[PDB]
RNA sequence: AGCAGGCGCGCAAAUUACCCAAUCCUAAUUCAGGGAGGUAGUGACAAUAAAUAACGAUACAGGGCCCAUUCGGGUCUUGUAAUUGGAAUGAGUACAAUGUAAAUACCUUAACGAGGAACAAUUGGAGGGCAAGUCUGGUGCCAGC
């Protein structure tokens, strides 16, 4: 029959936004920012990803005729 | 009890409390002596802490130049002997190539005597001629050819003089004090101003003509035949870069 | 002491992407690690610039450059052939922080990722020969690169298995 | 510098300026008339968040600081140079996020 | 400066108050100002109810404060209120609660209201969850 | 199983001791239990278990080895006469504890400086 | 450092308030030992009276007025730790509060409710006493509990408050060194003015008598609203001497005074004003 | 005329701790002593080192992802699911030993000690969106706060 104090009165926090388990450990947030930005620049360049892994199944995602991604000399 | 800026050729540890030992009154000056605490505590390491050094001093095991001198802060400075009766040891403390107090292990037949530069020759009382030396042994009845800035050879059983090295142009010399410490050889030039700043110039194996103050020099003996032994190849300071180039 | 130093501007796009790439590539904690390694790189090649701008055959340049290249080949960031002073000027932060123990045990194997390398060598498993190292930022010298192995008092080496394994062995043998 | 040399000045609130402004969280609602004590004068301070305006009532020994707008707003009034940063010992940011408690 | 000016003002007021208090004793101690501070006094009250003296307990304190001329009247009072931020449940209107308003401590029924953007005072059916609101209740 | 190994041993007949550095190597145990160490060191030397003393231990990082300083005397009476009282009470041979520690000692010292009188006190 | 020289002398400037605590007969500053049930209160009271008057007190009840130091005295009150009906008006009347926490338990909600009631009704000088350090030999955990309790306490009350720690009880009374270094502090007390206790004449009762006629109660038969003498000690603003003043004593409702009377002071003035000492009533 | 604790305004920060064990110093003098000095507590002033997680397995989902003043470009090798599995730990806790004047801390270390690993990391900043709701303006059904 002896009282106690609960968690929020012991910690004395409250009325904060919902923060992030990714935001807790800085090594993790500087990992889940990189491997997103690692997968981001599969959309501005076309980076090397090992090469011909299986047998050559074709280029598998579309080749278009009227497009030249070659920087030209003015 | 003022300390923590000791003479830094003592090389005491800096994380060893705060203070540093005060040498009492004695035969040598403040910053050119070395008390037995700094000797037996952090120079050859026979006793760990200072009260154990006081125990080995009180138990009559150590005598500096003939008698016991049961005292921690006893400034037993340059050129004397320390005859540790146990360990059969004769520490003569002399200088080195770098500025520290190098030690020896002297034979008994050489540790039976010590030498030293005189400071004046005077007539004391009742017309008695007496000389002094650098460690305060004011001794009576010399040979009256003893000149100022000369060395006598004290017998250390009695306080008599056995021989002396009448210095002139060309007899083998030691140095002490100054930035040309630990060198030997006496034969280039002999300069004499009026008010100091003069030396008998030095000649070595590499014939380095060197000078310092005349208060910062004293004699040993004949060229090639010295009265005292000298530590680690009879200190020259050729070059450490040339030493690592040759060997 | 004050090892690390703030750069000439800390809020900039190219610097931000620099810290993002280096952190996510070598598995780093915060910007202070890149700033410490970058600072001491800047200090040693700022010292190398003066030894370059004075003339050759000076004894200062000769044996102080020999001292600097001996220290840098001892750390291992300089290859065995480029033993002259201006390759120290041409040094870079990548092959200078690559020799930390995290990246080095990942390159040696035995960890399967850089982050797993960091969390195990801070969980006290990897010992360089005899000395258990529980810190990442080590900069392991070149001579002790082949003495990296699991420590014998750790259950990835050959010790008793850990508390999780033996507690599960207990309440799975019950 | 804006009041002698100090960066902060304790002050006494006269009255909540603009309680009758109908638009909630507006510039003319979020003002108080602070009596500066260091030279005994009037000034108009700018307490943030009208929901936490009503901590300070009357001579609450409030502690001011400068405002320093980092741009241009929609309906912000100029002239207010001072914001409230601490009230009666505690900081009203901590009061508005309800960690501490206002003592009286 | 202004604070030492105000302190000098009130302290000179208290000093001239004391310097014309230090006068003849029946007026200037017990019929113009009446037992200033620190005086072991006996008080009597008639018509004190029975259960007080019947079950008086020596453990409990008996404080007693005088009343100003304004705080004996009754009627409504409009305060500002807020659920105390560690109370786990919010306060419904017309649910009675005990108040330490001044010396009197009393159970009363409040009504929590708010000015809907400061034009009229309408009745809430609940107090707000973390901020203040107006409230009105009968009481001293 | 542990081992001990002494190094840097120097004799010292100025105290009739031998002083050295002690490296104890224990592969899995915590540390080498100074009393059991002391009897093992007196066994490998020719000592008493009363004339041998070790004090300056420190276990190096990661566990496994510990380095400290090590003393062996001879003539147990000379061990009594030379080693200090804190070491001689860490071993169970000579005890020293007094109740007037600092404050109740120095207040007694100052008031007894004030007293000036012996047991002749009649009032 | 002219900026710091003009920035740290803004700690002085506050709201001007008035005191009405005259320098001729200052009242015993009522302190109020309150906290959890069980731990603390009666043994701390016994230790403070045993170190302030060199005499013990067994089976203490009600408010004591002990003397501490030359000029002024003070007043203790073991507040019961089971009712807000005493806790509230103790926090309304008190001037210092030596407040008990027990370090082998954490905080407790009775001292939480007391600190919130004090924070609203006007902050007295709070001073924490962390008792019950039978924690363990693990002085790391002892330092951990004292550190976490100190940081939580400095958040709850003003940051930088004194938190005196006490060890176990040696035969009824506390360790006398800690009672010494607490009693020196509450002798160098230095209170502050508050508006309620500088606007209302308030008195703590310490003697309570019923001067109603025994024949009258024996012939009425336990029905009368009797007459009651409160022998007490007023603080604050002057309670005006003319009978007819409305005075509310707590927990029964208000009355009007019938007659009041000044008594011989049962506590020391300085002896030069005597010429030209625990007093423990209700016991 | 120093240490510790106070006062210095009503709004503010270390303990009225331990000890001569180290360094020295003084005395008749190894042995007594020293708020010289050392040790501990308190300590986001500063400095260094870095834990709050690591590795797998499975399931569907694709009206889906990402980038560039716009129409363009590139990609399941992309996200959501305790579907889920065991391994490794020190924060702690603690026998013991270690350190030390004695004791704390670290260094060791048996036995305990992890899934929301709740053994609960914060401080800021940028945006939204929602009513049978409230308010102001007007050239309906709008614009703003
Ligand atoms: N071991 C230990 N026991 C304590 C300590 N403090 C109080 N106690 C015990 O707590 C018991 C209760 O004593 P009090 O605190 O004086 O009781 P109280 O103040 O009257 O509290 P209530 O009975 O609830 O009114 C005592 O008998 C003590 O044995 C402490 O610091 N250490
Ligand atoms: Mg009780």
């Amino acid at each position: 029959g002896k009282r106690a104090i609960n968690y929020q009165i012991l910690k004395n926090k409250g009325l904060t936004p919902k923060r992030n388990k990714d935001n807790r450990n800085s090594r993790v947030k500087k990992r889940k920012k990189y491997q997103k930005a690692q997968k981001k620049l599969k959309s501005v360049r076309a980076v090397y990803s090992g090469g011909q892994s299986g047998v050559y199944e074709g280029e598998k995602t579309g080749i278009k005729k009227g497009l030249t991604r070659s920087v030209k000399f003015k | 009890l003022k300390r923590l800026a000791a003479p830094h050729h003592w090389l005491l540890d800096k994380l060893s409390g705060c203070y540093a030992p005060r040498p009492s009154a004695g035969p040598h000056k403040l910053r050119e002596s070395l008390p037995l605490i700094v000797f037996l505590r952090n120079r050859l390491k026979y006793a760990l802490n200072g009260r154990e050094v006081k125990a080995i001093l009180m138990q009559r095991h150590v005598k500096v130049d003939g008698k016991v001198r049961t005292d921690t802060t006893y400034p037993a400075g340059f050129m004397d002997v320390i005859t540790l009766d146990a360990t059969n040891e004769n520490f003569r403390l002399v200088y080195d190539v770098k500025g520290r107090f190098a030690v020896h292990r002297i034979t008994d037949e050489e540790a039976s005597y010590k030498l030293g530069k005189v400071k004046k020759v005077q007539l004391g009382k009742k017309g008695v001629p007496y000389v002094v030396t650098h460690d305060g042994r004011t001794i009576r009845y010399p040979d009256p050819n003893i000149k100022v800035n000369d060395t006598v050879k004290i017998d250390l059983a009695s306080g008599k003089i056995t021989d002396f090295i009448k210095f002139d142009a060309g007899k083998l010399v030691y140095v002490t004090g100054g930035r040309n410490l630990g060198r030997i050889g006496t034969i280039v030039h002999k300069e004499r101003h009026d008010g100091g700043f003069d030396l008998v110039h030095i000649k070595d194996s590499l014939d380095n003509t060197f000078v310092t103050r005349l208060n910062n020099v004293f004699v040993i003996g004949e060229q090639g035949k010295p009265y005292i032994s000298l530590p680690k190849g009879k200190g020259i300071k050729l070059s450490i870069a040339e030493e690592r180039d040759r060997r | 002491s004050k090892t690390y130093s703030t750069p000439k501007r800390p809020y900039e796009s190219s610097r931000l992407d620099a810290e993002l790439k280096l952190a996510g590539e070598f598995g780093l904690k915060n910007k202070k690690e890149i700033y410490r390694i970058s600072f001491q790189l800047s200090k040693i090649r700022r010292a190398a610039r003066d030894l370059l701008t004075r003339d050759e055959k000076d004894p200062k340049r000769l044996f102080e450059g020999n001292a600097l290249i001996r220290r840098l080949v001892r750390v291992g960031v300089l290859s065995e052939d480029k033993k002259k002073l201006d390759y120290v000027l041409a040094l870079k932060v990548e092959d200078f922080l690559e020799r930390r123990l995290q990246t080095q045990v990942y390159k040696l194997g035995l960890a399967k990722s850089v982050h797993h390398a960091r969390v195990l060598i801070t969980q006290r498993h990897i010992a360089v020969g005899k000395q258990i190292v529980n810190i990442p930022s080590f900069m392991v010298r070149l001579d002790s690169e082949k003495h990296i192995d699991f420590a014998p008092t750790s259950p990835f080496g050959g010790a008793r298995p850990g508390r999780v394994a033996r507690r599960n062995a207990a309440r799975k043998a019950e | 510098s804006p009041f002698g040399g100090s960066s902060h000045a304790k002050g006494i609130v006269l009255e909540k300026l603009g309680i009758e402004s109908k638009q909630p969280n507006s510039a003319i609602r979020k003002c108080v008339r602070v009596q500066l004590i260091k030279n005994g004068k009037k000034v108009t301070a700018f307490v943030p968040n009208d929901g936490c305006l009503n901590f300070v009532d009357e001579n609450d020994e409030v502690l001011l600081a400068g405002f320093g707008r980092k741009g241009k707003a929609k309906g912000d009034i100029p002239g207010v140079r001072f914001k409230v940063v601490k009230v009666s010992g505690v900081s009203l940011l901590a009061l508005w996020k309800e960690k501490k408690e206002k003592p009286r | 400066t202004w604070y030492e000016l105000q302190k000098a003002k009130i302290s000179k007021q208290l000093e001239i108050n004391n310097i014309e208090y230090q006068e003849m004793t029946p007026e200037q101690r017990q019929r113009i100002e009446g037992f200033k501070a620190g005086s072991y006094v006996r008080i009597v009250f008639e018509k004190v109810p029975m259960e007080f003296v019947k079950n008086f307990n020596p453990k409990f304190p008996i404080v007693m404060g005088g009343l100003l001329p304004t705080e004996i009247k009754f009627g409504i009072v409009k305060a500002r209120l807020r659920r105390h931020r560690w109370h786990k449940k919010i306060l419904k209107t017309n649910d009675p609660l005990v108040l330490s308003l001044g010396w009197r401590r009393f159970q009363t029924l409040p009504i929590y209201t708010t000015t809907d953007s400061r034009t009229r005072t309408r009745m809430l059916k609940y107090t707000p969850e973390h901020t203040y609101c107006n409230a009105a209740f009968y009481g001293p | 199983a542990v081992t001990i190994r002494t190094r840097k041993v120097i004799s010292n007949p100025l105290l009739a001791r031998k002083q050295f550095v002690v490296d104890v190597l224990h592969p899995n145990r915590a540390n080498v239990s100074k009393d059991e160490l002391r009897e093992k060191l007196a066994e490998v030397y020719k000592a008493e278990k009363d004339a041998v003393s070790v004090f300056g231990f420190r276990t190096q990082f990661g566990g496994g080895k510990s380095v400290g300083f090590g003393l062996v005397y001879n003539s147990v009476a000379e061990a009594k006469k030379f080693e200090p009282t804190y070491r001689l009470v860490r071993y169970g041979l000579a005890e020293k504890v007094e109740k007037a520690s600092r404050q109740q000692r120095k207040q007694k010292k100052n008031r007894d400086k004030k007293i000036f009188g012996t047991g002749k006190r009649l009032a | 450092t002219m900026q710091r020289s003009s920035d740290v002398n803004e700690r002085k400037l506050h709201v001007p308030m008035v005191d009405r605590t005259p320098e001729d007969d200052p009242p015993p500053f009522i302190v109020a030992v309150v906290g959890p049930p069980g731990t603390g209160k009666t043994t701390l009271i016994r230790s403070l009276v045993r170190r302030m008057t060199k005499s013990t007190l067994n089976d203490i009840q009600g408010p004591i007025t002990v003397v501490s130091g030359k000029h002024r005295r003070l007043t203790f009150l073991e507040c019961p730790a089971d009712d807000l009906n005493a806790m509230i008006d103790i926090a309304k009347i008190a001037d210092l509060v030596l407040l008990l926490i027990d370090g082998n338990f954490g905080f407790e909600m009775e001292t939480m409710e007391f600190l919130n009631i004090a924070q609203h009704h006007g902050m007295p000088r709070v001073l924490g006493v962390a008792t019950h350090l039978d924690l363990f030999k693990s002085q790391s955990t002892l330092r951990a509990s004292k550190k976490r309790l100190k940081h939580r306490f400095w958040t709850e009350v003003y940051q930088g408050a004194k938190l005196f720690y006490l060890s176990g009880v040696i035969n009824g009374r506390y360790p006398d060194r800690e009672i010494l270094n607490l009693s020196r502090f509450i002798s160098v007390m230095k209170f502050r003015p508050l508006k309620w206790r500088n606007e209302h004449p308030y008195m703590l009762a310490d003697r309570f008598t019923d001067l109603t006629h025994p024949e009258l109660i024996e012939t009425q038969g336990l029905q009368i609203d009797r007459k009651v003498a409160i022998y007490g000690y007023l603080h604050g603003t002057p309670l005006p001497s003319a009978p007819g003043t409305r005075v509310h004593i707590a927990g029964v409702g208000d009355f009007s005074v019938a007659q009041i009377e000044k008594l011989p002071d049962p506590c020391p003035t300085p002896f030069y004003q005597q010429k030209l000492l625990i007093y423990a009533p209700m016991s």
